[PDB]
């Protein structure tokens, strides 16, 4: 996907 | 009363400080920044390792500003990416400024001017250090105005502007309190506050010049950076 990464930092507990 | 904070808007300050103060820099980075070797290369290795640190810390910060995750997840995203320029600079400030001790910041800013990059964006970074310690802002300030940075209306891609609005005016509102409580003599405080804001923002230019020039020996970024930067 589209930032992958910030989205997986975003979504992080 | 014109300059007291309601109990709801002391609380909501004690939330943004909870969160302003949960992260600072690792050890690790801080340490470097004092015994590592001296070159143009870990200069700059040193630099991209502060940055990657100053995005995480900020999306953790930003995740906790009441109201930021009841937004759309793709305006969330927006504001993250829209501001992350603007924050690491003041963020980078206030560490230059008040967080590391005398040396620390000697050599840091040592390692900054021979790190490969251009004088042209090296020299107004640290004028606006510079502009920014004149204010002498306290903590509380130096939080309000980075989530005033952060939950701004005026990002490209942002679907409901509105809602950011909703979110940043309570912000304005207590950050206007604290400047009449901080700098009870200086009246003009809150309108200097926001005129730094215009010279924040001037770095989004001279970033995205920065990244197009050299870098020592051709190095990358991280993926995170190359992803919050558009590289």
């Amino acid at each position: 996907k589209e930032n992958a990464l910030l989205r997986y930092l975003l979504d992080k507990d | 009363s014109h300059m007291e904070l309601t109990p709801d808007q002391q609380t909501l300050l004690h939330f943004i400080m909870d969160s302003y103060n949960k992260q600072r820099m690792p050890q690790e980075i801080t340490n470097k920044i004092l015994k590592e070797e001296f070159s143009a290369e870990e200069n700059f290795l040193i630099l991209t390792e502060m940055a990657t640190n100053h995005v995480q810390v900020l999306v953790e910060f930003t995740k906790k500003l009441p109201g930021f995750q009841t937004l759309d997840h793709e305006d969330q995203i927006a504001l993250l990416k829209g501001s992350a320029v603007e924050a690491m600079f003041l963020r980078s400030a206030e560490i230059f400024n008040k967080k590391l001790p005398s040396g620390h910041s000697d050599l840091l800013e040592e390692r900054i001017r021979n790190s490969g990059i251009s004088d042209e964006y090296i020299t107004p970074m640290f004028s606006f250090y510079k502009s920014i310690g004149e204010l002498k802002m306290t903590q509380e300030e130096y939080a309000l105005l980075t989530a005033i940075v952060i939950l701004s209306p005026d990002r490209q891609y942002i679907k409901d502007r509105e809602a950011v609005e909703k979110l940043q005016e309570p912000l304005l509102d207590v950050l206007q309190k604290l400047c009449k409580i901080h700098q009870p003599e200086n009246p003009q405080h809150f309108a200097c506050l926001l005129g730094r804001l215009t010279e924040l923002r001037t770095f989004n230019h001279h970033h995205a010049e920065m990244l197009m020039s050299w870098r020592v020996n051709d190095h990358k970024f991280t993926p995170l950076l190359c992803e919050i930067w558009d590289v």
